[PDB]
């Protein structure tokens, strides 16, 4: 729950500092971190099949990695779009 | 209370002066008339005659009423000290008659004196009466074996060496005269006469006593004095009816021999010693009409 | 770097792609595009990945003398996603560099790192740690990274800062960055250590080892450990739990400054007076001591020596603390004489042996401390011990002192027999007089009260006679043969014994009789036996007595007694009448008396002879019925 809100306060505070590439970044980063914390729950579940650490993880980051996954698609998508764009202009 | 102010105090004046009497003076013996009397006797006749010399300070009339008692007592007093410091009380006695000899006014003092007198007669009476019976009481018990001490260590040598000796000392051969009839009559005789029986063999006894008794009587001054030799006699004639068959004794009642019995005791005498029988009879109505008829 | 490869790199980097990144990081030709790629690197590696995904920069870099246009192209080549972002306008190329540039280098001085050329992977491990330790918390999160690290300064950083805020954080459950602890000042650092839940030795321990002495090693100063931790205010003594903690902080062998030793003593000096309120303080305080070494400065110029010699005796004087024990220095000669003697004496209470004194000698005026140490003997009452000791030493008791002890047991005992404790401790006590002729008078009085309590005496109607009532019957010693006389039946016959008492009980008491030969004194004590013998109907021996009476030089002043035997009447005689022999003997006496009685008595005297006469005149002595 603390790691989870301080994730969430720095990532919305680093979205509020400014291009689609900063933003993508931005989310990129936070989506390998979320990844890691990910496989740090599985971990836990295998070793103890008792621990709720896939739930405790799904209930504190599945709205952190949807939003995450969302902007990072959308930046992603504007990066495409705007070489594209470039390219026909150079063609 | 003014003239009892003074009468008891000069009765001090006088009374220092007896304690004042030298104490050497009831110890040593001085030559007086012959009597000899202690050195203090004759300083004695100072003291009374000072009594006398007191009451000149207010006299009589106003003294009559205690004189008696005043003189009487201090009669007393003096009396009463002497005889702890004069240790011979016969030595004491002398001294006593020789004062109120003196001068006539020591009544009480010669009343003290006499009594002190009878007093040492009965208490030479009273251990004297003692032995007798007892004596008497031993062979009483014994007949067979009387036990003689009674007599031989204290009795005569009482009378001898003790009770006699002391009675020379008072020189007054009038009063010897009555102790030795006291023994004889008062004493051995009557309890004798007072046994319920007196037995054949108990006179024989009382026979070896009595005239040990005789030899510690004999008091050789006296043989002048009639009852004294009387006395002697009759009991020389006691033992003689003890140890006799009943012939001699008809005998001597007519030899006038019962001079100093009674027909009383003479049948008495009979009745005592002998059973019954018309020999004691014959003899008995004998001795009783012969004094009858005469 | 190029351009274009470096907003290739910061792609690779924020995806984690160890490959790419480790091929770019070989690629990289001048120390100059390796300081640009470390700085993008440390910001913008994610925070939450493995330590060890980045150790690659650790190895050795071969030179494989590929050249970035190759890298860049072949980058490019594998991933159409990058086409967007490096084959821009060179404006737009420009911009992004700038803005990502100055991200990275605003992170870094927002932790106050600066990567240096000369240090490059020395910084870089440090910058990395930070920026990882302010997302996670965990101090020892690049513990990996500085483990490979040969770096002197890394080691001494991870023992002296990131090791203790471990411990510290994880003891207090405290989430305190390595930024906010390297800023927080040496003593705010040692004043968050102290923070303790329980003050036990065991907690003290583990924060001391694993805390505060690697924090204080790694600042070089262990000013902040005196300041904040070890002074007067945190050592307040007045707990076992505060002493044992001041004990073995006291016994760490760092530090070497003479500000330990100083601030150690004004806490013990301060606040041992609360040590007052351990199984044996006297071995703590011991062996407290033994370990300041032998440095008489630190001491108030009394020696390590003199300390242990003076704390032996701190139970002898009861002083519980070297405050106290120094200020007795300061005290004047008679407080001084005052607890010297009280030392001697506590020391030599119950079974001891010549160790003991032995002891005190080592310690050690001499005379009134050893006047104390024979008075505390005497006091409790150590007879054997005083005796061995007075035989052996040679030192004499003074007389007075020993006139003291005697008449202190004497008052105590409870009755006059030798057999009494106290009287045999007042007995022992004379026997140590140097002169026994000079009170020869205290061994009377012992021996008078001895034979006294022989015979049944009560001082008043229902209280004994103890032997201090003796002084009592100074001004009448005649009272004493008085109540003997009332209370002892076998006595009343036995005038010898009873003048004997007498002369005993003037020669104790210091009463001169009226002459050499107590002629009074016998006359009066004959009177008394007569009186005596009259009131339980003895008449015969009381006559023989008041003849012996009678005779006496002085018999004038008992008139009264010799009188009273010639009107004496026994209530048991036949028909109450006097028997005539008694009446004789009362005559007997009463005349002598008439001899020496004052003048006027002479009518009274006089009046009861004549009374006597007159009974006398009227008996029968033929047949006398009271013969």
């Amino acid at each position: 729950d603390t790691l989870s809100d301080q994730l969430r306060k720095n990532y919305y505070r680093d979205l509020s500092l400014f291009d689609p590439f900063y933003h993508y970044l931005i989310s990129t980063k936070l989506a390998t971190n979320l990844n890691t914390v990910r496989k740090l729950a599985i971990k836990d579940n295998l070793d103890d099949p008792s621990s709720d650490a896939i739930d405790r993880y799904q209930k504190n980051f599945s709205r952190l990695e949807e939003s995450v996954s969302s902007i990072s698609f959308s930046k992603a998508s504007k990066l495409q779009q705007k070489y594209d764009a470039y390219q026909e202009s150079q063609k | 209370i003014y003239t009892t102010l003074k009468f008891e105090s000069m009765m001090q004046q006088r009374v220092i002066q007896i304690r004042s009497i030298p104490e050497e003076e009831y110890h040593e013996l001085v030559s007086v008339q012959p009597i000899q009397v202690s050195v203090f006797v004759q300083s004695a006749a100072k003291v009374f005659t000072e009594f006398e010399q007191g009451c000149d300070t207010i006299g009589r009339s106003k003294v009559e009423s205690i004189y008696l008692y005043k003189f009487n007592l201090l009669q007393t007093a003096f009396f009463a000290m002497v005889s702890e410091k004069v240790n011979d009380w016969t030595q004491l006695y002398k001294d006593v008659r020789y004062l109120y000899t003196e001068n006539p006014k020591l009544l009480q003092l010669m009343e003290l004196n006499s009594r002190r007198l009878d007093l040492n007669l009965n208490l030479i009476k009273k251990t004297i009466y003692k032995l007798v019976n007892d004596q008497l009481q031993e062979l009483k018990d014994n007949e067979r074996t009387p036990d003689w001490d009674i007599t031989i260590s204290s009795l005569l040598p009482y009378l001898k060496k003790t009770a006699l000796p002391t009675l020379y000392k008072l020189e007054d051969n009038t009063i010897l005269v009555a102790l030795i009839r006291y023994i004889v009559h008062d004493l051995v005789i009557d309890n004798i006469l007072h046994w319920r029986v007196i037995s054949e063999k108990s006179s024989e006894n009382l026979s070896e006593f009595i005239m040990l008794l005789l030899s510690g009587l004999e008091i050789p001054r006296l043989n002048l004095i009639e009852t004294y030799r009387h006395s002697r006699e009759k009991l020389g004639i006691l033992s003689k009816i003890l140890t006799a068959h009943l012939k001699d004794i008809l005998e001597m009642f007519y030899e006038g021999e019962f001079f100093l019995f009674e027909t009383d005791e003479i049948v008495q005498w009979i009745i005592l010693l002998f059973a019954d029988t018309p020999t004691r009879r014959d003899c008995i109505d004998e001795i009783r009409r012969v004094r009858e008829e005469a | 770097m190029n351009p274009q490869l470096y907003l290739c790199a910061s792609v690779f980097i924020t995806r984690g792609d160890v490959k790419s990144v480790s091929e770019i990081y070989q690629g990289l030709q001048s120390d100059a595009e390796r300081l640009q790629y470390l700085k993008l690197l440390c910001v913008m590696w994610p925070e939450l990945d493995a330590p060890t995904n980045i150790s690659f920069v650790l190895k050795d870099i071969e030179l494989n003398g590929m050249d970035e246009s190759s890298v860049l192209v072949s980058l490019i080549q594998e991933d159409s996603s990058l086409t967007a972002i490096s084959e821009m306008d060179v404006n737009t190329i420009s911009k992004r560099v700038n803005a990502l540039a100055s991200y990275v280098e605003e992170t870094l001085i927002g932790f106050n790192i600066h990567i240096r050329e000369t240090h490059m992977l020395e910084d870089f491990i440090r910058a990395r740690t930070l920026v990882v330790n302010s997302l996670s918390k965990d101090a020892l999160c690049s513990l990996e990274l500085l483990a490979n690290s040969t770096s002197k300064s890394l080691v001494s950083w991870l023992d002296g800062i990131l090791k203790p805020l471990d411990h510290l954080n994880r003891r207090l459950d405290t989430k305190l960055s390595i930024f906010q602890f390297e800023n927080l000042s040496a003593q705010d650092a040692v004043s968050e250590m102290w923070k303790l839940p329980v003050k036990e030795v065991s907690v003290v321990r583990s924060m001391m080892k694993y805390e505060v002495e690697p924090y204080l090693k790694f600042q070089g100063s262990y000013t902040p450990f005196y300041e904040v931790i070890f002074n007067p205010d945190n050592f307040p003594l007045d707990s076992i739990n505060n002493f044992q903690i001041y004990k073995y902080l006291s016994s760490q062998p760092t530090p070497l400054d003479t500000k330990f030793n100083e601030t150690k003593w004004n806490i013990l000096y301060s606040n041992g007076k609360n040590l007052a309120s351990l199984p044996n303080l006297v071995f703590e305080l011991e062996s407290l001591i033994k370990s300041f070494g032998d440095d008489s400065q630190i001491f108030s110029g009394i020696s390590l020596n003199e300390w242990l010699v003076n704390l032996k005796f701190m139970n002898a004087m009861d002083i519980k603390d070297l405050k106290s024990l120094k200020k007795l220095q300061n005290e004047d000669s008679v407080v001084q004489t005052s607890y010297f003697s009280i030392i001697t004496q506590n020391m030599f209470q119950g079974h001891i042996d010549i160790k003991t004194v032995q002891n005190v000698v080592e310690f050690i005026t001499n005379e009134l401390q050893t006047s104390i140490l024979l008075e505390s003997l005497l006091k409790l009452g150590k007879f054997d011990i005083l005796e061995q000791f007075v035989s052996t030493s040679g030192v004499k008791i003074q007389d007075k002192v020993i006139i003291q002890h005697f008449w202190r047991f004497f008052n105590i005992a409870s009755n006059g027999s030798l057999s009494d404790p106290d009287m045999k401790n007042a007995n022992r006590t004379l026997n140590l007089l140097s002169n026994k002729e000079t009170h020869s008078n205290l061994y009377d009085i012992l021996t008078i009260v001895d034979r006294l309590s022989h015979y049944s005496l009560s001082f008043k109607r229902g209280m004994p006679f103890k032997p201090a009532h003796i002084s009592e019957f100074k001004a009448n010693p005649m009272e004493i043969v008085e109540k003997l006389l009332d209370l002892n039946p076998k006595l009343r016959k036995n005038i010898e014994v009873t003048f004997d008492i007498l002369k005993e009980l003037y020669t104790a008491l210091q009463v001169t009789p009226s002459d050499k030969d107590f002629t009074k004194e016998y006359s009066k004590l004959l009177s008394e036996h007569i009186n005596n013998l009259l009131a339980n109907g003895d008449f015969k021996f009381a006559f023989d007595q008041a003849i012996n009476l009678i005779e006496r030089p002085d018999a004038a002043e008992h008139w009264v007694t010799i009188f009273q035997v010639g009107k004496y009447i026994d209530p048991n005689w036949l028909d109450a009448e006097i028997p005539t022999e008694i009446i004789y003997l009362q005559l007997g006496i009463v005349s002598k008396l008439l001899h020496i009685c004052p003048e006027k008595e002479y009518e009274v005297i006089t009046s009861q002879w004549s009374g006597l006469e007159l009974e006398l005149s009227t008996r029968n002595l033929i047949s006398d019925k009271y013969s």
